[PDB]
RNA sequence: UUCAUAAUAACUUUUCGAAUCGCAUGGCCUUGUGCUGGCGAUGGUUCAUUCAAAUUUCUGCCCUAUCAACUUUCGAUGGUAGGAUAGUGGCCUACCAUGGUUUCAACGGGUAACGGGGAAUAAGGGUUCGAUUCCGGAGAGGGAGCCUGAGAAACGGCUACCA
RNA sequence: GAAACUGCGAAUGGCUCAUUAAAUCAGUUAUCGUUUAUUUGAUAGUUCCUUUACUACAUGGAUAUCUGUGGUAAUUCUAGAG
């Protein structure tokens, strides 16, 4: 099997090392999960010392965080748009860590509406009062707002889906988001 | 090679078992327990090779079974149970109580003790941390975890555990000019005062120790076990009060105290 | 071709040999877990319907 | 230290939180067979610890130049991100950079080389030996590959090929 | 108290030195870089989900041995039924 040993490697000097000891189970490494989008399918793998890692071959949903607001919502992932490591992955639609994906965003929008009442694209008294107490806090980065109008938000996955089975991340914000956008533009 | 080792060869044993070179190929390997393998002392050794109450392993086993040996109040039935430093071994019949303390030379000494002291165990502090639900716990260098400790108990401080329940009754802060016991190295079994504590923030603090006879020596911090305020120890120390004589001196003593 | 007949309602078992391949031909290219009538098996077995389940090859 | 730990957000093909055993047969009467209660076994959560574990720092190996250049398409040295792993790491993958080692012997070759504690010799310095009772490490005809498990790439386990 | 299920162990021990020359190994560090049955300490009123009639004085279906019917020249081969 795939082994993470440094035995098979050459030394710093470039010397080809001799074959001492046949590969061990503590050196072992398993096949890549390389998770796809659509219909939840999670295979558990028995690791060292008991314990399970969860291979996430085919994932659809994920809970993503809006770090500015301080809220996270369970939402559908619809397509990988950019991945820093490989364009092949993007082509495939391979969900991994640090991949950039499009989120259904509707739940986020709903949450926003509940909170401030301002809406994106264009009742009780206590609620009104609450809204009044807030406001001006509801401004947001323009890019995010624009994205909302289309209905699909850019988010980065921060979970390792091949490890946890869980697919999670953060909605793209500030400078990083801008950078990502620029990259995307360049690619096109 | 493949999982844990389960045997111990007779030569590979700790030397302070005082185990004879012959009469067997194997030594009694201390089971997973409160004390470290090399720093421990298995019950079998204590029974057979110290007090001589048993003649062989079978005898020891038999003794154990009738629920009579007690390590720190709790019963025990393992032949290879690792009772270590400060552990109180109580035998119900005989009514003898023992505390496992080192002697001037290095090995574990048979130290007979009264029931008034046998009630408590003295223990060094290894770790101080907040556990789950923010609850503070102390870790004794001798096995235990004690929840909700007095919050000015730090690392290296020694603690009087009441043993019957397992609560901290009192403690000694680690400081200069406090009676100390050495539990590792060449200086193991020696009693002293702590003159000075060197730091070297990076690797291994060294403590300077003077004994009663004004005779200074240096050991690592993790080998040093506080015992009280100078001249007044919290436990009874064994005969020769952890003093270390020179060889010639020892010889002289042997000669002059002849009474055959 | 030997047969191992078992009746689960009573909990009774019997072993019956057939000396003719014509009487066994009913079983040829049938799968385990199928319904086979007794009529074509034997003139003795009438109104019977066997579940073929398990068996042994020569050797 | 982005630690211990706590807090808000949610998530989860929602892990665990005792439908388990032996001997005791004790205490209040609301006089039920009621409510109770002792010493233990096994279990089970995370944190300890202990027996361990993988790696890992610095320094040290025997002859040989009738081995002076070696490594880098097929990872060599470094970066970035991911994958994988118990976890660190070119360990592997993508994109990028052109490094890394060497006359203070790299690399190659040999060993009738397992390493060490040690052994023989015995002014001082040395020389030769160490398959072998202890400690490490490898291997179970050869090579692979795995299952079970806390732990094995196990061979008095399995699967294949070659002999 | 045979058998069988379950649990645990069979990764220790024992042997051998083929490979192996910065590898192993020795002394020395490190894990703020991890896994760890067992051990000895710790430890979980919150499983409920609206709160006028509900399994908890205790839930479900299996399967081993066993009894019977066999297969094969054969093996610590196991089919079928109860
Ligand atoms: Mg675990
Ligand atoms: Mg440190
Ligand atoms: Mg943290
Ligand atoms: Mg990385
Ligand atoms: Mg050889
Ligand atoms: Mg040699
Ligand atoms: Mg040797
Ligand atoms: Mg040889
Ligand atoms: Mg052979
Ligand atoms: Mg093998
Ligand atoms: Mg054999
Ligand atoms: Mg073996
Ligand atoms: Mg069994
Ligand atoms: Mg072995």
């Amino acid at each position: 099997g795939i082994s993470r040993d440094s035995r098979h490697k050459r030394a710093a000097t470039g010397a080809k090392r001799a074959q001492f000891r046949k590969k061990r189970k503590f050196e072992l490494g398993r096949q890549a999960a390389n998770t796809k989008i659509g219909t939840k399918r999670i295979h558990p793998v028995r690791t060292r010392g008991g314990n399970q890692k969860f291979r996430a071959l085919r994932i659809e949903t994920g809970n993503f965080s809006w770090a500015s607001e301080g809220v996270a919502r369970k939402t559908r992932i619809t397509g990988v748009v950019y991945h820093p490591s490989n364009n092949e992955l993007v082509r495939t639609n391979t969900l991994t860590k640090a991949a950039i994906v499009q989120i259904d965003a509707t739940p986020f929008r709903q949450w926003y509406e509940s909170h401030y009442g301002q809406s994106l694209g264009k009742t009780s008294k206590n609620t009104e009062r609450k809204w009044a107490a807030r406001a001006a806090e509801a401004k947001i980065e323009h890019a995010v707002d624009s994205q909302f109008g289309a209905g699909r938000l850019y988010a980065a996955i921060s979970s390792r889906p091949g490890q946890s089975g869980r697919c999670d991340g953060y909605i793209l914000e500030g400078e990083e988001l801008a950078f990502y956008l620029r990259r995307l533009t360049a690619k096109k | 090679a493949r999982g844990p080792k389960k045997h111990l060869k007779r030569l590979a044993a700790p030397h302070h078992w005082m185990l004879d070179k012959l009469s067997g190929c194997y030594a009694p390997r201390p089971s997973a327990g409160p004390h470290k393998l090399r720093e421990s002392l298995p019950l079998i050794v204590f029974l057979r090779n110290r007090l001589k109450y048993a003649l062989n392993g079978r005898e020891v086993k038999a003794i154990l079974m009738q629920r009579h040996v007690k390590v720190d109040g709790k019963v025990r039935t393992d032949t290879t149970f690792p009772a270590g430093f400060m552990d109180v071994i109580t035998l119900e019949a005989t009514n003898e109580n023992f505390r496992l303390v080192y002697d001037v030379k290095g090995r574990f000494a048979v130290h007979r003790i009264t029931d008034e002291e046998a009630s408590y165990k003295l223990a060094k502090v290894k770790k101080v941390q907040l556990g789950k639900k923010g609850i503070p716990y102390v870790v004794t260098h001798d096995g235990r975890t004690i929840r909700y400790p007095d919050p000015n108990i730090k690392v290296n401080d020694t603690v009087k555990v009441d043993l019957a329940t397992g609560t901290i009754t009192d403690f000694i802060k680690f400081d200069t000019g406090k009676l100390v016991y050495v539990t590792g190295g060449r200086n193991l079994g020696r009693v002293g005062t702590i003159v000075h504590r060197e730091r070297h923030e990076g690797g291994f603090d060294l403590v300077h120790i003077k004994d009663s006879l004004e005779n200074t020596f240096v050991t690592r911090l993790n080998n040093v076990f506080v015992i009280g305020e100078p001249g007044r120890p919290w436990i009874s120390l064994p005969k020769g009060k952890g003093i270390k004589l020179t060889i010639s001196e020892e010889r002289d003593r042997r000669r002059a105290q002849h009474g055959l | 071709m030997k047969l191992n007949i078992s009746y689960p309602i009573n909990g009774t078992q019997k072993c019956i040999e057939i000396d003719d391949e014509h009487r066994v031909r009913v079983f040829y290219d049938k799968r385990i877990g199928q319904e086979v009538d007794g009529e074509s098996v034997g003139d003795e077995f009438k109104g019977y319907v066997f579940k073929i389940a398990g068996g042994n090859d020569k050797q």
